[PDB]
């Protein structure tokens, strides 16, 4: 398939627009983790719920620095 | 357009025309003859490396036509 | 895949630790991820992106403004994301400024006089 | 499945004649 | 009559500057075009069905609220003071009519609001004057956000009069607030700190539902700003350079009457002296020590 | 459409502007698949290439005929200030590639800082056609329009200068070491207000007469 | 009829260029066209026609060079700004295909304010260059709005960069080579050798800006009045000893008055 390698193209321009608004924003995210994300928001998920999720795994990782 | 970018590319061709020809009728004394195309030879001999590897760019595309042109430059104001 | 396997290859690229050596920030996200899972306000990017907006000006730049406005445009250009509105306020959620009134701020609409 | 596929080599010859994103 | 007013107040501010020449004025037609405020088809919407009537007018009431008038709907041309009138048909359904009236009133405390901002600009009123209407500014460009957004909820089949009358309280307080505000310091005529006593007192009032204390208090610190700058300076150094005369302490020169002495101890005499009114009213309790 | 309008912008007139020696390169044909009011915006545009290719046959003809080492250093310079005016045509298409949708504004847009160099350089041009020197005193009339104001076209100018300097301490180092003169041809050996730039003290000009005048006893 | 005719149209009214069915019908009015759609249109159209009004006086006085280096960075500045104005329009063009902002309204909101002030800017300064169009634009700095005293500031530090030259010119050097009056000295044409300290400097009051105090130019001008008689009379040439603007004025000009008034 060639159209169907194009749409994986596309994905990672939009990527990298999130490259991007990521460090305008000074975010610690990158791209594998945030094609994560995205897949999560395929299935239907509260950004609330993920940001509480990173917002307790990065302040763990400040705890056995 | 495409007719006059090809005409300035024309006039430039018949400068290597001429150039080529008095070269085919050494080889198909005057004493300087010879050694004044042994020089003008040398020339053509690093200039079409040149241009023969911006062929091998070609087969390896991004190149357009205001790209070889401004390359050139100094190359063809030479020939003049 | 499935929410319960994506989350714990979030706590390998976020911890640098594996997943085998804690559990407990693991099963706090267990936690928050089962109890609650649908959201409480509605949804559309166009007030996010005028939210998004709002926060870049507050970081004393303007150029970055008007770079996300190409680059949100960007985005309806492709269209491969399901839901654009989640990931936008999730990056939205995560921002950090280098360097009054909050009550007045621009909110979503409140779905009390609203039923699905 | 999509960052293991993403990074291939893309398209570097470009077209004159099919100038808005040539496959 | 507030062209009269401006010059009336440029020229006091004039023969007081005595370091400062030909103080700025603003362009005349940026008070001659009406287009530079937000206010300024013929069909009876009697006879329609109901749910093309709704739609017809939430779109005049959304244009309403910004000031251009809607389709069914027309300002009632006034153009003096802060009062403004608006006129929906009367071949309206009546209990649609009586909702339309109960959001009405936000239109007329907007107008006086965005009349505020384009008088109260220039440098005929003062620096106080220009960040408190500089301030102001961004609520109306906020309003503006939140109408796009029913702007978006009626283009999407799923608005009602009900809905909207519920989403426009919030806005409803914080435009009456402004608009008494407006009103009050318009009819004064005031500046420098005697609409800084108003908005240390505006301040005070308002505590019960603190949705309007973060306002004033955010309204006050940006009117306080330049003044504080300017006493900053008095405090710390003896130099003033004082550019518009709204100041407690004024300066006049005791010098030119007794010159190269301080023999009639003249700097505690008509020197240095107060203005009474210029005075924010909660730094009264420290005046005698600033001077 | 505009990879045949960024090879109309570096010279070629083609037959949808038409060359003149009045003003080149106008429109006034119309078509349906562009506004009416484009060629407003066109014509603007125009007004840049024309003089770039206004530019191009002066440095053809030259190097009363113009001579001179001094044309050798003008038309140098002018050489280098509008090469990132090729750039900019590059930078153009290489953004068009990836995206169609901008139009022909962002074309109007990019190249806004050229409409401040081209006149102002332009009147310079024109000075140098109109009035026949091409001696020594083209030193004088290109270092006063260097002061400039608009800065881009304030720093161009200083390209050359320093060049036609750097030309200048070529028949000074002939002169003052080796006592060689005629090298180049003049623009015992007297000082004259041709040879010598109004603006350089004329003390040290006698300095350097008696300096080059020892070397050859 | 559709609305996108009218975007359409109104998308380039901003740019000084009229559209197809609105264009501008009065030179003293905005842009007319040729019940709530036909309102809206007079309000977006009136920022381009202030456009019209910036940017013929931006082309006019780039070109004048007898209004001086002064007034050219006048318009640098409003050249800048305007390029700023056109990056706004180019990502207006391309969000059509739609997205509109209470068809563009909240966009335009800000860039009213810009060209409001900097069309007040080009008016209030008619006629005037250096120190007297320094004071000028000191002018709007006295202003509580931090939009506009910011968008003021920047002009001022853009057009404040030729005189500090030319001030340097007269603390190290001594000399003043100026035919356009742009400075706040007046020479005297005609050579003075003993009458040199007091006849070939005058003091021009007309180019004094409004950060300058009398004290100020005094002493500039004596330094450089006596560096120059170091030079022309006594023939001992050196090599060049060495809140107000950023208060970089009174450390150098003290110790500059200080060294040369020691050595003379």
């Amino acid at each position: 398939a060639a159209a169907a390698a194009a749409n994986l193209n596309a994905v990672r321009e939009t990527m990298d627009v999130l490259l991007e608004i990521s460090r305008i924003l000074n975010t610690g995210l990158d791209m594998e983790t945030l094609s994560i994300c995205v897949r999560l928001c395929e299935q239907g998920i509260n950004p609330e719920a993920l940001s509480s999720v990173i917002k307790e795994l990065r302040k763990a990782t400040e705890a056995l620095k | 357009c495409l007719r006059s970018v090809l005409e300035q590319i024309a006039a430039y061709g018949q400068v290597v025309f001429r150039l080529q020809e008095f070269i085919d009728e050494v080889m198909g004394p005057f004493r300087t003859y010879q050694a004044f195309m042994w020089a003008l030879y040398k020339y053509f001999i690093s200039f079409k490396e040149e241009l023969a590897e911006i062929e091998k760019c070609i087969i390896n595309t991004t190149i357009t036509l205001a790209i070889v042109v401004d390359k050139l430059a100094p190359r063809l104001s030479q020939l003049k | 895949k499935s929410p319960n396997v994506l989350l714990q290859n979030l706590c390998c690229r976020i911890l640098g630790r594996s997943e085998a050596d804690v559990a407990q920030q693991f099963q706090y996200a267990v936690r928050v991820i089962g109890s609650n899972f649908a959201p409480t306000v509605e949804r559309d990017e166009f007030l996010v992106a005028e939210k998004i907006k709002k926060e870049l000006i507050r970081q004393r730049r303007e150029a970055d403004a008007a770079l996300f406005s190409e680059l949100h445009r960007k985005l309806h250009s492709q269209g491969v994301l399901k839901n654009k509105w989640s990931i936008l306020y999730l990056l939205l959620s995560l921002s950090e400024d280098p360097r009054s009134y909050a009550t007045l701020f621009a909110q979503a609409l409140p779905r009390d006089a609203h039923s699905t | 499945l999509w960052e293991a596929a993403l990074t291939y080599e893309a398209s570097k010859r470009r077209c004159w004649e099919r100038v808005g994103c040539p496959p | 009559q507030s062209l009269e007013l401006k010059r009336k107040m440029l020229r006091d501010k004039q023969n007081k500057k005595n370091s400062g020449q030909h103080l700025p004025i603003f362009p005349a037609w940026v008070y001659e075009r009406p287009a530079l405020i937000g206010d300024f088809t013929a069909l009876p919407i009697g006879t329609l069905p109901l749910a093309s009537q709704e739609s017809a007018v939430v779109e005049d009431l959304l244009y309403v609220l910004v000031g251009v008038d809607g389709r069914y709907v027309s300002a009632q041309p006034l153009a003096g003071r802060q009062s403004r009138t608006f006129l929906v048909d009367p071949n309206l359904d009546l209990s649609i009519r009586e909702l339309v009236h109960r959001i009405l009133p936000v239109a007329a405390s907007y107008s006086a609001v965005t009349r505020f901002i384009e008088e109260k600009s220039s440098f005929e009123y003062g620096q106080v004057n220009h960040a408190l209407a500089a301030a102001m500014r961004t609520l109306v460009k906020e309003h503006l956000i939140l109408v796009s957004q029913l702007e978006q909820l009626h283009r999407q089949g799923l608005l009602s009069l009900q809905k909207l009358w519920f989403y426009i309280q919030p806005a409803m307080r914080t435009m009456d607030i402004l608009a008494s505000l407006a009103t009050s310091v318009d009819k004064g005529e005031c500046l420098g700190g005697s609409t800084l006593s108003l908005l240390h007192d505006r301040s005070f009032s308002y505590t019960g539902d603190s949705q309007a204390q973060e306002l004033c208090l955010y309204l006050t610190k940006a009117a306080s700003a330049p003044y504080f700058e300017v006493l900053e300076k008095w405090i710390y150094r003896g130099i003033i350079h004082d550019p518009y005369s709204e100041f407690m302490v004024e300066e006049h020169e005791l010098r030119k009457e007794r010159i190269q002495e301080d023999y009639n101890d003249k700097y505690w005499d008509q020197r240095y002296t107060i203005v009474q009114q210029q005075i924010p009213s909660f730094l009264q309790k420290m005046a005698d020590k600033i001077l | 459409m505009i990879h045949e309008l960024l090879l109309a912008l570096s010279g070629y007139p083609g037959s949808i502007f038409t060359w003149n020696k009045r003003s080149g390169l106008q429109v006034s044909q119309d078509f349906p698949f562009l506004h009416p009011s484009e060629t407003s915006v066109l014509n603007r545009l125009c007004r840049l290439g024309t003089d770039y290719i206004r530019f191009t046959e002066f440095i053809e003809q030259y190097t009363g005929g113009l001579h001179g080492i001094y044309l050798r250093a003008f038309c140098t310079g002018l050489d280098s200030v509008l090469q990132p005016y090729r750039q900019a045509l590059l930078d153009l298409e290489q953004e068009f590639l990836g995206d169609p949708h901008l139009s022909i504004s962002h074309v109007n847009y990019f190249l806004d800082q050229f409409q401040l160099l081209f006149p102002s350089v332009m009147v310079v041009v024109e000075q140098i056609k109109s009035q026949k020197i091409h001696g020594c005193q083209i030193l004088e009339t290109v270092y006063k329009h260097s002061c400039g104001g608009l800065p881009p076209v304030r720093s161009a100018l200083e390209k050359i200068l320093a060049v036609c300097h750097g030309v200048m301490y070529k028949q000074l180092s002939a002169w003052m070491l080796h006592g060689l003169l005629l090298d180049q041809h003049e623009e015992q050996f007297s000082l004259r207000v041709e040879i010598l730039p109004s603006y350089i003290p004329v003390r040290v000009a006698e300095k350097i007469l008696f300096v080059g005048e020892s070397v050859q006893m | 009829i559709t609305e996108a005719a009218l975007v359409r149209d109104i998308l380039y009214v901003f740019q000084g260029i009229d559209g197809k069915n609105i264009k501008m019908n009065n030179t003293e009015n905005c842009y007319k066209v040729e019940r709530s759609l036909r309102d809206t249109a007079v309000r977006l159209s009136e920022l381009g026609w202030l456009h019209n009004k910036i940017r013929r006086y931006t082309d006019q006085r780039s070109l004048d060079r007898s209004f001086g280096l002064v007034g050219q960075s006048f318009c640098a500045a409003l050249h800048q700004e305007l390029r700023e104005y056109y990056r706004l329009l180019s990502v207006l063009h391309s969000q059509l295909q739609s997205l509109t902002l209470r068809r563009l309204l909240v966009w335009t909101y800000d860039p009213k304010i810009r060209l409001k002030t900097l069309a007040a800017l080009v008016d209030h300064c008619q006629g005037r260059k250096g120190g007297e169009l320094a004071s000028a634009v000191h002018a709007y700095t006295k202003t509580g709005d931090p939009y506009m005293r910011s968008l003021v500031q920047h002009i001022l530090s853009l057009v404040s960069h030729p005189v500090l030259s030319f001030l340097y010119r007269w603390i190290y050097d001594g000399e003043l080579e100026d035919t356009y009056h742009e400075f706040f000295v007046a020479s005297d044409p005609t050579v003075k050798t003993d009458r040199l300290w007091h006849d070939k400097y005058t003091l021009r009051k007309s180019m004094i800006p409004s950060f300058m105090t009398m004290d100020q130019s005094r002493k500039v001008l004596l330094i450089g009045k006596s560096i120059n008689f170091l030079h022309q009379v006594c023939h001992d040439q050196t090599p060049t000893t060495k809140t107000d603007l950023e208060n970089a004025f009174q450390g150098k000009i003290d110790a500059a008055y200080f060294e040369t008034s020691k050595y003379l």
